[PDB]
């Protein structure tokens, strides 16, 4: 009867992009599965996009803040970018305060050890002067899928919500030739994540999704 | 335009494609065998048609 | 920034009057995001006035069509300027190239009929990076005038309507900047003594029977257009000479 | 030359790549055109015209 | 929150004559009705479990476009015949059913022999128009239990493109769902057509704790 598939190899490239292998598989089953898990992983993965934004001096995104030479609108087109990963708490309110010429990077958030910062080199924006700075709160809450801020004080500044650690999915049906049969299917996923989820906890994940599906008759 | 391409593609023949030359009990089996991969959408075979 | 373009891109963007092309060159002595400060060099340097050009690039302003007209600097600090070259561009601009839409990956081929005459099928992933988000200004006036029976005031007392829809309204009566308003939101609340006629006494005793203590003022109320949301940047008043200027003026 | 420049790259010098359907993760044969366009989105929303 | 979905029911079983049924399925979430309609499609026309006509030897044929005196139709039409006779075995593998018939009319799937543990689901299944009399039409077929559908052209006897998966037709049909408020939804509507050997519910359910055998290694 049908061999199961099973996690044999985790190879971390980088980062941000792994290449999961599953194996044995049966004729056809590994494009089965690779695009049920492709689609899965491109649809619903939980993430911790960015969802408010709040800065001392600002009223709306429209505007600028002296010394800053970012406009406000493209501070939050930055934040919208941002990949952080949260562990205990669905919700949480980072800080991030800065003061002198440089560029503000995603590492002057403030630490709070419950929460990590992937890109601590990731920009976020350019300080011109020594008497310029900014003193900003970040709300950071996990989800799925894209939430646009229009769907959901007056100085509060709203941010697309992109809940989605995924970025590219390739899965390739190779041959394995193991357990003395032959033309049996290896099915290896390379998966470019934005680095806040653990590449078998992805698949994991898609395969529980799947299987919650599918138990509708069975 | 895009229904008549589509219809043009599907209906067409050519010398030489996977599954040509077997004879199929019906269409209910060439669609079977499309979907599978094992016949080309346009290869001469013989079908029984009601 | 067109992949493939012609040439001319960087022409016309310098030639039409939206960037801020330095004068003179320099050094970039201090830029932000609404300034640009170019400390100009001793050889183009003349005699006397020192001496260091100041570009004050023009933010979020309405254009004739309603869309942004906006700079951003694209230089930084410490960075030699020649003379003729780009410091801040403006819309449809990339480093003074002119850049009216975006460059992306484009297949060829029918799509379940999505695609049937001339339609275009579009990923989430273009809608997900917000890359054709466009930025629309929109004008709205409010005039008080000095009509027949009384003037104009915009007040914000509003009769037929709760203090939750006036909340976003301040003590003059006038929207607050940085206000997120939707379609119907009452921007500018003016109520007029030009309101309806005067009830003779039997009219005006049933009038008051009923339990209606309707005034002589009626609700003209500059209201956002029904569709349309968006967030409030400015905020103009312009009076005329002798009229007592409000507290929001 | 945009042939020798597709070939400096990784790229097929024909221009056309083979791509597989998203839905059913079926390749299509027929390799398709694809690359890089300048999309313009002209002023004409339709949440102006509605 | 963001772990539990719109978990599907089987809202709608609509059936014609046994050999065929339309389920539909609804709300499920935004895409995964194709992502499971697809696999399931992929699993039922590819990998089910079956047994049907593999090879047939006749008494006096040896080449495929071949003649037999007294039988309306040619070699061509009586494998075509038998390559949709749908057959149930018991756990033995493969088996071998002998056929011998002469005179004038029609030869049903009854006509088989019908000793032995196979089963014959279409007993009234038209095999093969014999019209003269001394001509008899004596044969024995081999049935195999495979894995999906094996055309002969892998590789006196003559190969059957043996089909051993019960379904003949599948096709699924992603709609628009609809909810209290959430509209970009999907209603997925199976459509499928089997052999008769097993009902189309019980081929979907089969696929089903196939697909979900197969994912046990990771749930």
């Amino acid at each position: 009867e049908f061999l199961k598939p099973r996690l044999v190899d985790i190879e971390q490239v980088s980062s941000t992009h792994a290449k999961v292998t599953l194996e044995p598989l049966e004729r056809g089953f590994g494009h089965t599965l690779g695009n049920a898990l492709r689609r899965i992983l491109l649809s619903s993965m939980p993430g911790c996009a960015v969802t408010e934004v709040e800065i001392d001096g600002v009223l709306h995104e429209y505007s600028t803040k002296e010394g800053v030479q970012e406009d406000i609108l493209e501070i939050l087109l930055n934040l919208k970018g941002l990949a952080v990963r949260v562990q205990g708490k669905d919700e949480v309110i980072l800080t991030l305060n800065k003061s002198g010429i440089g560029p503000v990077t995603a590492a002057d958030i403030t630490h709070d050890g419950d929460v990590e910062i992937v890109k601590p080199q990731h920009v976020i924006c350019h300080l011109t002067d020594e008497n310029a700075s900014i003193s900003m709160r970040i709300k950071v809450q996990r989800g799925r899928g894209y939430v646009p801020a229009s769907t959901r004080p007056i100085g509060r500044l709203l941010v697309d919500a992109c809940y989605s650690p995924v970025e590219r999915i390739a899965y390739n049906v190779e041959a394995a030739r193991v357990e003395q049969r032959t033309d049996l299917d290896k099915l290896v996923i390379e998966m470019e994540t934005n680095g806040t989820i653990d590449p078998e906890e992805a698949i994991r994940r898609a395969a529980t999704i799947l299987a919650e599906q599918l138990e509708a008759f069975v | 335009q895009d229904v008549v391409l589509g219809l043009y593609y599907m209906t067409r023949d050519c010398v030489n494609a996977k599954g040509e030359g077997m004879v199929l009990t019906g269409p209910k089996e060439a669609e079977r065998l499309y979907r599978s991969g094992l016949a080309s959408l346009h290869a001469r075979v013989k079908v029984r048609i009601t | 920034k067109p992949l493939v373009g012609t040439g001319m891109e960087r022409a016309v963007a310098v030639d039409s009057g939206v960037t801020a092309v330095a004068k003179r060159g320099g050094v970039v002595q201090y830029v932000d995001a609404s300034r640009i400060v170019i400390k100009v060099n001793e050889d183009e340097m003349y005699p006397g006035e020192a001496g260091i050009d100041i570009y004050n690039l023009t933010k979020y302003t309405r254009s004739n069509q309603n869309t942004c007209i906006n700079q951003m600097p694209c230089v930084s600090l410490g960075e030699p300027v020649e003379r003729g070259d780009v410091l801040a561009d403006g819309p449809s601009t990339d480093l003074g190239e002119l850049a009216l839409g975006q460059n992306m990956r484009v297949a060829f081929m029918p799509w379940n009929g999505y695609n049937f005459e001339d339609s275009i099928l579009v990923s989430e992933r273009v809608v997900q990076e917000d890359r054709f988000t466009t930025i629309h200004i929109q004008e709205l006036a409010c005039v008080s005038r000095d009509t027949k029976l009384g003037p104009e005031e915009i007040t914000a007392d509003i009769p037929n309507v709760g203090e939750a829809a006036l909340s976003k309204l301040d003590e003059s009566g006038i929207v607050y900047i940085g206000a997120e308003v939707t379609g119907g939101d009452i921007l500018v609340g003016k109520v007029t003594p030009k309101g309806e006629t005067q009830l003779t006494p039997e009219e005006k005793l049933l009038r008051a029977i009923f339990g209606e203590k309707a005034s002589d003022v009626k609700d003209s109320s500059l209201r956002v257009p029904n569709g349309v949301s968006g967030t409030v940047i400015d905020v103009q008043v312009f009076t005329r000479d002798g009229v007592e200027k409000d507290k929001r003026a | 030359e945009i042939k020798e420049l597709l070939k400096l790259g990784d790229l097929p010098t024909s221009g056309q790549i083979r791509l597989y359907d998203g839905r059913t993760g079926e390749q299509f044969e027929r390799p398709v055109t694809v690359g890089y366009m300048y999309m313009l989105k002209l002023n004409h929303l339709v949440d102006d015209k509605m």
